[PDB]
RNA sequence: UGACGGAGCCAGCGAGUCUAACCUUGGCCGAGAGGUCUUGGUAAAAACUCCGUCGUAACGAGGAAUUCCUAGUAAGCGCAAGUCAUCAGCUUGCGUUGAUUACGUCCCUGCCCUUCACAC
């Protein structure tokens, strides 16, 4: 890997973030990127719940 | 309900970037914690 | 343990929940058992007996 | 006993095993569990020696 | 995820609570203790 | 052999017990030295101890790595054997190979029907310094135990989120230079103990321009392990993962070889105590 | 009571070797010989047993 | 290099007053709580040696590629335990039977190191 790294850098001037399978006849997904979105989406959802816990009013916008 | 122990940390992209920068800084300063041969 | 939960999906929610026996032996809900539905595995700080009853304190 | 009512110091009666589980035996309480734990550790200590 | 949030919040609330009790206990001892020792010295003077 | 190891260990255990007793006397000699230099009066207990003042005359001329490693720390390179549980699945065998490549002086030995007491005795004869055993669950590594010969300690870890290099396509071959070691955020006394165990697994004195770095980063007692190869550029340094990735969390540490289930426990994980989640020990 | 495993039992130092007594199954000649006084003396052997049982429990 | 039955025989780990089902049909007693019984269904050492008998929709040992492995090793067989992390969709121990092929070479592919006598 290191020799390939040197060759690329002299030309210009992380393969473990991808889950890759083998063609029985290839990159299959993005664990780190997917988990960040899947974890953040529930994180803003949790923030909504803690805000909603002790409220009886709320803004009613009919526009 | 209560939980007895913290869940195992998830390796999201941001955590890797936090790890990545720490490694980059240490190499740049060239400070590593490695065994040093004794004299004599 | 048995009779705490009616399906494995319920156990999935309560995995890692703290539980204790009447005797005072603290424990944890580790994982849901595939067969039969609702059974699960729990690890206690010490060996429990059959006469004991496990309790999950919820609100 | 100072500044304490007698009502505060009321015996809390302690329960029994359920009838459905009555076959298995006596519902152990904390005092019962302590006797087990000490007994096992005493034997294990000598067995280790 | 809910497990991580609950534990962190409990620890923070526990840390803050212990901070408050320590503060109000120490301040009472320091300020009132001074007045007590001051008064005890006047009575000894008498 | 067997007699000497028993005799040596008994001598060590006696020495430690005396040193704990001698700690009080060591503090007392420090107080005497400070008073003589500064001129402050001695405390009453020291002022009245005639024996200590006489014995201080001889003891005036008295002056780190852990004791077990002190003898050979930085003198002899370590010798490591990496093995597995009985009837290992294929994935664990690949994982065991990766751990063998991680440590420069590791050798992969097949555990088919080897008895554990026989295993340590064979390794102790052959001068092996450290032994590593790996466990697995459905082809996913779960545990890792490190035992330092001739008399311990044995450190057991649990591995999480393991991602092997075999899961990478066209990864290539590793470099096997003496790697640079990074140990970050180890503060407590236990943390220093864990660092010492992991540090001595590597050969001493890596070359200054060695382009392989191994980092053990503690983040909430979940020690992250990463392996990288770096290139120093004109405006910074660029690094690339070589793998494998895994997070290893200590859950036991015993003063003895892994065979001895009776070894005194230096530290264990107490998961059911009330304040378990509150504090992080490493 | 504690039951020491035989493997640990076998390799014990001479000073600390637990004396475990095997029961006798073949009737010994002396056991077939001794005469036991019955009738009046039986009533005078139970009674001393009854007295000593009370005295220990009282103490 | 089968199936059925019988016979012979060989292990080592392991010892907490602790060890372990569910749903029904009914009799009787009991103020109740419950107690006892009755009843149908569901679930839950092996290898080895010898002797005797029969008999040779999907799939018949799994392509290309790719991975691992050098002695009590590969492979086959069962028995225990569940030891604060993991594990029962299983994990770890224990014994039994036990091989073929290499143990050389730097030719290819990678990684690495170098530029106090006598003799050279
Ligand atoms: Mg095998
Ligand atoms: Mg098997
Ligand atoms: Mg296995």
């Amino acid at each position: 890997q290191l020799k390939n790294l040197k060759a690329a850098l002299k030309a210009r001037g992380n393969p473990f973030e991808i889950k890759a399978a083998r063609n029985k006849r290839i990159a299959v997904g993005k664990p780190g990127i997917s988990k960040q979105i899947g974890e953040e989406q529930r994180k803003r959802a949790f923030e909504a719940r803690k805000m909603m816990k002790n409220k009886r009013g709320g803004v009613i916008d009919k526009r | 309900f209560d939980r007895t122990a913290k869940p195992v940390p998830v390796i999201t992209s941001e955590v890797t970037e936090s790890l990545e920068d720490m490694i980059r800084r240490r190499i740049q300063d060239s400070n590593f914690d490695d065994l040093q041969r004794r004299t004599l | 343990i048995k009779d705490m939960f009616s399906s494995a999906m319920e156990v999935a929610r309560f995995e890692g929940a703290q539980i204790k026996t009447v005797s005072g032996i603290r424990g944890e809900i580790k994982r849901a058992l595939s067969k039969p539905e609702g059974h699960y595995r729990a690890a206690f700080e010490d060996k429990i007996l059959m006469s004991d009853i496990v309790i999950l304190r919820s609100w | 006993a100072k500044l304490v009512h007698d009502v505060q110091k009321k015996q809390h009666r302690e329960r029994s095993q359920l009838t459905s589980r009555s076959r298995y035996g006596f519902l152990e309480k904390h005092k019962d569990y302590v006797k087990r734990a000490q007994d096992f550790h005493r034997k294990q200590s000598t067995l280790k020696v | 995820f809910e497990a991580r949030q609950r534990i962190e919040e409990k620890n923070k609330e526990s840390s803050d609570y212990h901070a408050k009790m320590a503060h109000i206990v120490n301040t009472i001892n320091t300020e009132e203790g001074a007045e007590k020792n001051k008064y005890e010295r006047e009575r000894k003077l008498r | 052999m067997l007699r000497r190891q028993a005799r040596e260990r008994r001598e060590y255990l006696y020495r430690k017990a005396q040193e704990l007793q001698d700690s009080q006397l060591q503090q007392k000699r420090q107080i005497i030295k400070q008073a003589l230099a500064q001129g402050k009066p001695l405390p009453k207990e020291l002022a009245e101890d005639e024996s200590l003042q006489k014995d201080f005359r001889y003891d005036q001329s008295l002056k780190q790595v852990d004791d077990e490693y002190a003898a050979t720390s930085g003198i002899m390179d370590p010798r490591i054997i990496v093995t597995t549980s009985r009837d290992p699945s294929t994935r664990l065998s690949q994982f065991a190979k990766e751990i063998k490549l991680l440590f420069p002086n590791a050798v992969r030995l097949n555990r088919g029907n080897y008895v554990m007491p026989n295993l340590v005795d064979a390794c102790k004869k052959s001068g092996t310094t450290d032994l590593v055993v790996l466990h697995e669950h459905r082809g996913v590594p779960t545990s890792l135990t490190i035992s330092h010969f001739p008399h311990g300690p044995t450190a057991q870890f649990s591995l999480h989120n393991v991602v092997m290099r075999h899961d990478i396509i066209n990864a290539g071959n590793q470099s096997e230079v003496n790697p640079h070691l990074i140990f970050d955020n180890f503060t407590t006394a236990l943390g220093k103990r864990v660092v010492c165990i992991l540090k001595h697994l590597f050969n001493a004195g890596p070359k200054k321009d060695s382009e392989r770095v191994i980092t053990f980063a503690n983040r909430g007692d979940f020690i992250s392990v990463r392996q990288h190869v770096y290139v120093r550029t004109r405006e910074g340094v660029e690094i690339a993962e070589v793998g494998p990735r895994f997070e290893m969390r200590l859950f036991e540490l015993r003063l003895g070889t892994l065979e001895n289930k009776d070894a005194d426990v230096e530290w264990q994980l107490r998961r059911f105590i009330r304040t378990a989640n509150k504090k992080d020990y490493l | 009571g504690l039951k020491v495993p035989k493997a640990v039992q076998k390799e014990l130092p001479f000073k600390s070797q637990i004396h475990q007594m095997k029961p006798q199954k073949k009737k010994t000649y002396m056991a077939k010989r001794a005469v036991v006084l019955g009738g009046d003396e039986k009533k005078a052997r139970s009674f001393i047993q009854k007295v000593l049982t009370i005295s220990k429990a009282k103490d």
